[PDB]
């Protein structure tokens, strides 16, 4: 489902920038998630 | 554990909502801008030929 | 013979001082160098005819060229002798064999079947592909497309059905008509080599149009094939399978012709009449009441940028009676053919299955395998997003079901023919994976007779 | 022949002339007193609409239009080879000499070939011999490398009444033939329209791999003779080198190089640098078997659009001789830009992104004219055209129309990557993105010719490179020291394939070209090393120990590329070393 | 004023380095005698100042031979034109220059004439007088605007995005009137300046210009709004002939290597900055924090030299090294150790 | 349609006082300059122009209502005599051609206004001309062009649209008028532009941006949250910015230029941050950056946001603008220094609630009481100095 | 007709008049039909160049006159095509009238009445 935006040349350029940002942010959020997870595993074993 | 869930939700909201919407809106606007350009040349050809 | 060409404006030519010229009439231009070019009348007014030339208008001198009006539209000379033969997009021999002696000439637009004279599609065509035959069955007279993409194996599948397809319990009154539209020499050679080597060509007619043939010839091609088909089916009483590829190429050529006339363009620059134009082809499929024979169609197309909302797949989907979908996900998995049964559907399937046709277990197994696979796939989707742990032991079973379904049922190889019996039986084996208590779409009587 | 009309309207690029009834559509014409190039697009009664491709400034009504009598054509004959032309075949060298000027002066008309020059024509056919299009009646040793065969031109069927060896110009009668229309005189040259494909007896599957000697291409993404390859050329990815390598090292007889509509200074390089390239076999200049087409961006749009067509037609003429030709086009994106401009100037209905609706067809027309064929003539001789095109996508985005439409009709794609270039990896072909749809066929061919499982080795090396990309994800997250002993071996092999095999310095004396045989031995030592080393892991030996033990031999592997072609034995012996060393480390 | 197409085999390869005095150009996007290197700007962006600076500072090194500067203003305001005229007078830059000053309220036909008048004059000075000429033209978007106006007068249907079909031929024709010719002493170097409407590099003007010219220097408002002067973004900027103008004998031996390194370290720095925002201060490696600080200093000290600061190539090179010195030797992977030991 | 002749055109170097904080600080227009306000409907183009007509220190105001609302004109004739700057109406000229009056008269009005403006310019006066809006004038040209069956430029407008606009603006500017006296006079052009759908790729906006030196781009998204004037601080610019900084430094005898650069630099960083933030941020942000977002928020709300209809906030003197911005930057500075000493964002914010309220309400302080603002600077330093210990 | 009736009632018979016209989108569709039939130069989407002007000749017939006791208050209604406020009808209408009250599908589905 597409967002409610007006099909202008500027809007296209905005969303394309917003998308390159989104992509990079997603990888970095995945990286953290994985780090916290292995740090979590060490501590959860201690807990257990 | 909570902070893991908090990060998961953000990753997921990006992977499954934000990125798709961006991607789908971008492709839509490209197409629309293209139809408009075609519409203009159609009208300009008709305009020219009022002559 | 007219020495009266008045104008040449890119593709279109204006001939004045004409008389008795009719819309859509076939013409011949005899150029100043003795070359011959055919063409068609687009517009006729007062004493003026607008024509379009197939091979184009380059090299033409107006003064010294002449136009002949042929008094008839574009036709094909049809014959039973066409079986085993290879033609170009205009029904001209390509195979260095004898000329054809025609029984008659038929206008390639064909004629519309009176909806009251139309006979609903009935009965089974065994493609020999399991995911088609069992879950998305092809019925005699149906139009069932393949939606593919770039680098997907639609040619391999096209070739497989062409050689494997048959009708059970009757021979030999089955023909295949193969139309290649705007394809490269190498694609065209693969098809032709295959038909010859497997012996398929003995029961086929081939109409081959290449990527560098003129555009008008390209849109002529499927019509030439459908005309030959109708002849074989209705006059000679055959069951005919018409496979056409690639219909995207068809559309582009239609779009090319449309833009050259500077017509008003539809969505994405395709003609406004793209829907109607495709319908004029696909509605030639069918059965007629009181006539032996049928015309069955499998149009194959590639979806641009994999997008099913594109005018080509979208309009084709609005005309045809189901669709078979090839996906990347499956292709990267080495599933041959990479058919995804979820987006796929045959709308007319029950007219071609059941006792007397396939087997009594057919519809029930289909509903069940489908449901299991859908549930299986949903479980895989869950494991990826949230990990193994989010699944019930039952989900895991279903997830494993989906995986064998993909790897063992759908994936058969492009050279393996499966009889409907072999297919159904294999369906039962994958069902055995599940608790009997799970098989809710199938009644006890069937479970008792078949469940391994 | 030449047809004169009168200009009745001048409006920018558009000119209209009356009294042109002897002219035809698509004919080229010289416009105005001055004589700048134009093409007849339209004809109404006797009024022609003409697109003018040079400045019409200062042209007015009442001035002539001279019609050439034909559509864009090339002169084909002795004097073609080693010349540099523009898109409409204007001879750049001759321009300088006759003109004594540094400019392609407008209105200046010069024949593409030297019509004054003497050629020794060696007759090889005998009087009374029946002939048709394609038969060789004699030859001329045109350059130090190439022999120019004189073929009976299309449209001629007859018997040879008179023929003699001797010295003629390309305009002299060299043969007499008895046609159905009485006697006809042949000369050493023929004209062909660049838009009409040169006819053949039959077209064949291109199933013989062209040896470029570039390891990455020949092994992983092969092209066959008569095949076609697309190469995106971002800036800084060593595209020119790669092209130079194919230009000199591929087993083709002739190279046609086309520059479509290039940046002035960028085009200056090709003109200087091509003649500097040396033929390996004769050590003569590569230009001795090259025809070169050069258009800068400010050349006539006609010239820039016709460029590839002009080049492919010349390629066909030599193809027809039974030669293997290679056509290299840089850049087809620019050629496409000429089409986009022409579509605008013709007030057309646009296709995608401003290009014409016939862009795909225009492209299909080009590529379908390359390929393996049987040429006309009694000989039934084979010849081929192999097409290598650069695309310069506006964003390095592959998704645009030109590239997508090319990829519809060609089977090879070599993705040059500047990020690889930045890591110092040449050729900078991205081995994950690239592909060859000739891969299966080439491997079948290669297994036959070598009698080895070459196709199994390739699949295996590619599986390892693909495994590497998955392993690199893990190396990022958990660090390199967290991978299993097995995964760490895979990283090493892949690394070997990358540094020992894929990387090839063009400028080294031995590394510049690798034979098929050497390629096989080189790849085999690497896979063998991986194989024997995997065995040893299976037997409780540790990764680090295998590495420390195999220093000397892994070095021998890394020199493989430098081992002289003459001394292949020294690469093959490495196999025995790997096994001797590994088993020893297992102790 | 139309000029003529140069026979390609008559062109000479650009040999000489040109010292614009702007580090962002001289080092990372070198301008070479006979190149066509445009500036892509936008409305409200200081290409005015940049153009004036380039025109004051442009020089060849160790040549005593002096640059004739041919300056064209196409449809610019009085205020912009007076700034350029006062600048040339103020600094004595006029003594080397020829100015063709077209105003926005001047007729469209004159506005189309301006670049051609100016290039004819340049070719005269270069190829008749033997001078080395630098041609600066702003604003090229104003010229395309006039082309449309005449195009409509003749009732011609636009090609892509509202512009004539023949725009490419028209722009190509202009820009290719630059370079060196074999056997002729002098040269013409072009720097066309254009504004990209709504900052759109996809726009026909910058897009078609980019195919014709040999690279482009890009100004961005992102940089401008943080006070970076000149606001040149190195990442999307490019010179296609830099190599021919750099290294031993022309600038210094370390030129290319440092350019490649600064380019990467700045890319890495910007990535490190992002990481800082997304994952937070703590997830940053100490090596990562340095790249962050590097990208900050690189924009603020190296790229931000000011519109009136003329840096020699040697100062630029030295400042780069100074900036690279923030990193560990272990990180400067794209420089031979040979050079690391010589320059720190 | 003829420009009245002059002896010499000059460079406009003196900043106009609009009294609108966002304009005077970040995108100032000088006397004899040309500015555009392109914006979608309801964004506040009209209200911006009323403010300048009311508060600017020109001698004379010519207000040309071109294709707009009748009521808007009756608002001015009725409200202006009741205002002071001596009545406001006594320095004012009004051309009114409303939206439903004849189309061709829209062009006539733009021309009669600038000509009347030039006439007073020659007398040696400073004249501000507001054209509201120039889109209707262009749209009147679009109507005639269509009726004549001319070949349109883009979006239907005649191809000479750009040249027409350039004639108008080139008529504006600071000059030496004809005569031995050699008088100086200025014409400052303030134009409204009304792009369809708020899309500024359109021809009228694009062509205007090429002949003006100030762009005050209004944002519908800022108007909806009632941030007025709804000027996009990222997108807007003033080519007079550098010259004006200098003039302001000299006048105030402070480093104004630097304050303004830091202001924009902070706003630009806010933008950079908000991009990444709107997808993951806040929770994980560094304290330095959290602080940055607060200074940007103070600028946006405490300084940028100004209500035309408030008795006090309708106008701000330079002395008052400087004091407000100092107080805002002093906060960011002092807070910045505290973070570097080891203090925490949360500590600082919780400890500065009262002082931050004062900063927020300083827009409301009367011109007679500026000490009540400049005294916040001492409270900032004391409060934060205290929190570190 | 309606505004002539209203202006008469207010300024000639001294009443306070409320004018409600719906739906204005249909009005503009008619103008296009004529515009197209006349084969005038089209604007955006086929709408005529004079759409703004035509609309203003309706919407500016509202308000109050000095010394006359009546008034005309206009509440025009339009449906925005595709819910798109940038469409020429709502765009131009919005540039003419004195504000606008917007209803949204989101608020409506949430049970908010009126869904302003
Ligand atoms: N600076 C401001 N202070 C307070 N309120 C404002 C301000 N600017 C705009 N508004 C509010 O927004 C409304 C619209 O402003 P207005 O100037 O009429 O918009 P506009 O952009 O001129 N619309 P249009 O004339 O249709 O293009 C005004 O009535 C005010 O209610
Ligand atoms: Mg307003």
């Amino acid at each position: 489902m597409r967002l409610n935006v007006n099909p202008t040349r500027m809007e296209l350029t905005r969303l394309k920038k917003q998308l390159t940002t989104a992509t990079r942010g997603h990888k970095l959020l995945k990286d953290k998630q994985d780090e916290l997870m292995r740090q979590f595993i060490l501590l959860i074993r201690k807990n257990n | 554990a909570e902070e893991i869930e908090k990060t998961r939700r953000r990753v997921n909201a990006l992977e499954y909502m934000t990125i798709p919407q961006l991607e789908e809106t971008i492709y839509y606007i490209k197409m629309k801008l293209e139809e408009n350009e075609r519409a203009e040349v159609t009208r300009l050809i008709k305009v020219k030929n009022m002559g | 013979e007219y020495r009266t060409i008045k104008e040449v404006v890119g593709p279109l030519m204006a001939v004045e001082k004409v008389s008795g010229v009719k819309y859509e009439e076939l013409i011949e231009v005899r150029m100043q160098n003795g070359e011959i070019r055919r063409g068609q009348v687009l517009e006729v007014q007062e004493d003026k005819a607008m024509v379009q030339i197939f091979e184009g208008t380059s090299g033409i001198n107006l003064k010294n060229s002449s136009v002949r009006f042929l008094g008839h539209p574009l036709q094909l000379g049809v014959s039973e002798d066409m079986i085993g033969r290879v033609f170009d997009g205009l029904g001209r021999p390509k195979d260095n064999g004898p000329e054809i002696l025609p029984e008659k000439y038929l206008d390639i637009n064909g004629e519309v079947i009176n909806p009251i004279a139309r006979d609903y599609p009935d009965e089974f065509i065994q493609t020999g592909i399991s995911a088609i035959d069992h879950l998305n069955t092809l019925v005699r007279g149906q139009k069932l497309p393949v939606f593919s993409g770039s680098g997907l194996p639609h040619k391999e599948l096209a070739a497989q059905i062409a050689r494997q397809a048959t009708v059970l319990d009757s021979s030999d009154d089955f023909a295949v008509v193969f139309a290649a539209i705007g394809i490269t020499f190498e694609e065209a050679e693969f098809f032709m080599e295959d038909f010859r080597q497997t012996g398929a060509i003995d029961r086929s007619v081939m109409f081959m149009n290449l990527a560098n043939d003129p555009a008008i010839e390209r849109i002529a091609t499927p019509r030439m094939a459908l005309t030959a088909a109708e002849y074989l089916a209705y006059e000679k009483g055959m069951h005919v399978l018409v496979i056409m590829t690639d219909m995207t190429n068809y559309a582009e050529a239609l779009r090319e012709i449309s833009a050259a006339r500077r017509e008003v363009p539809g969505r994405r620059g395709y003609p406004g009449y793209l829907y109607t134009n495709l319908a004029t082809l696909f509605e030639r499929a069918g059965r007629i009441r009181g006539l032996k024979g049928s015309v069955t169609q499998i149009p194959i197309l590639t979806m641009p940028e994999d997008d099913k909302t594109h005018p080509i797949p979208d309009l084709t989907g609005y005309i045809t009676e189901g669709q078979i979908i090839l996906t990347r996900e499956l292709y990267k998995s080495g599933i041959q053919p990479p058919i995804d049964v979820l987006p796929s559907l045959s709308r007319l399937k029950d007219k071609g299955t059941g006792a007397g046709k396939t087997r009594e277990d057919h519809a029930a197994t289909m509903n069940q395998l489908f449901a299991a696979y859908a549930q299986g796939k949903q479980a895989k989707e869950l494991a990826v997003v949230l990990g193994e742990s989010a699944l019930s032991d039952i989900d895991k079973i279903y997830a494993k079901f989906a995986e064998r379904f993909e790897n063992e049922y759908v994936n058969q190889g492009f050279y393996t023919n499966r009889t409907i019996t072999e297919t159904l039986d294999l369906g039962w084996e994958l069902l055995a994976m599940l608790p009997r208590t799970e098989l809710k779409r199938i009644k006890d009587d069937l479970l008792d007779k078949y469940l391994p | 022949g030449m047809q004169i009309g009168k200009i009745i309207k001048v409006s920018g690029p558009l000119v209209m002339a009356e009294n042109m009834s002897e002219a035809s559509i698509q004919d080229m014409c010289l416009v105005g007193d001055l004589g700048v190039i134009g093409e007849i697009i339209e004809m109404r009664q006797d009024v022609a609409s003409i697109q003018v491709y040079e400045e019409t400034s200062g042209i007015g009504p009442g001035e002539p239009v001279r019609s050439t009598g034909e559509a864009l054509s090339v002169e084909l004959g002795p004097g073609i080879i080693s010349q540099m032309f523009d898109g409409i075949q204007r001879p750049l060298d001759t321009f300088m000499e006759v003109t004594q000027s540094n400019f392609l002066g407008r209105g200046v008309q010069l024949p593409a070939l030297d019509h004054e020059k003497q050629w020794w024509f060696e007759a090889t056919i005998e009087e009374g011999t029946e002939v048709s299009a394609g038969d060789i009646i004699g030859y001329v040793d045109e350059t130090k490398i190439i022999q120019h065969k004189i073929m009976v031109p299309n449209g001629i069927k007859g018997t040879v009444q008179k023929i003699e060896s001797g010295s003629f110009t390309i305009d002299d009668p060299i043969c007499v033939i008895e046609t159905e229309q009485g006697l006809k005189e042949l000369t050493m040259m023929q004209k062909w329209p660049v838009r009409r494909g040169r006819p053949i007896k039959q077209k064949l599957n291109p199933d013989v791999p062209m040896i470029t000697g570039q390891r990455v291409i020949d092994t992983f993404f092969p092209v066959t003779k008569g095949g076609a390859a697309a190469v995106p050329g971002p800036f800084g990815a060593g595209k020119t080198v790669v092209q130079h390598q194919i230009a000199k090292w591929s087993d083709v007889d002739l190279v046609v190089y086309v520059g479509c509509g290039e940046r002035g200074n960028e085009m200056t390089d090709v003109v200087n640098e091509f003649p500097e390239l040396i033929d390996p076999n004769t050590g003569e200049s590569l230009m001795e078997r090259t025809v070169l087409i050069a258009n800068t961006s400010n050349m006539p749009v006609a010239a820039r659009e016709a460029s590839i067509y002009t080049g492919i037609t010349i390629a066909e003429y030599f193809r027809d001789m039974g030669y293997d030709v290679a056509i290299m086009a840089d850049s087809t994106s620019r050629w496409a830009e000429a089409l986009r401009e022409m579509s605008g100037r013709l007030e057309e209905m646009p296709g995608d992104e401003g290009y014409p609706a016939y862009l795909g067809s225009r492209l299909a027309e080009y590529y379908e004219r390359s390929g393996r064929v049987i040429a006309l003539g009694s000989d039934q001789r084979e010849g081929s055209i192999t097409a290598i095109s650069a695309v310069s996508p506006s964003g390095g985005d592959i998704s645009e129309p030109v590239t997508q439409n090319t990829l519809r009709v060609v089977k090879v794609f070599w993705g040059l990557d500047s990020s690889l270039a930045q890591k110092r990896h040449f050729p900078s072909i991205n081995w994950i993105q690239s592909y060859s749809l000739y891969s299966t066929e080439v491997g079948r061919y290669m297994d036959q010719i070598l009698q080895q499982d070459w196709s199994d080795m390739v699949t295996e090396g590619m599986r390892i490179l693909q495994e590497e990309e998955q392993l690199n994800e893990i190396v990022r997250l958990v660090g390199i020291d967290s991978l299993s002993d097995n995964d760490r071996l895979t990283l090493e092999v892949a690394k070997s394939i990358r540094e020992d095999y894929l990387q090839q310095n063009a400028f080294d004396d031995v590394d510049t070209f690798t034979s098929r045989e050497k390629q096989f031995n080189m790849l085999k030592v690497i896979l063998t090393f991986g194989k024997e080393a995997r065995k040893a892991l299976s037997l409780g030996a540790y990764f680090n120990e295998i590495m420390e033990g195999t220093v000397a031999v892994r070095e021998r592997i890394s020199r493989s590329k430098y081992i002289p072609e003459e001394e292949l034995a020294k690469i093959s012996s490495i196999n025995e070393e790997i096994k001797e060393t590994i088993q020893l480390i297992v102790s």
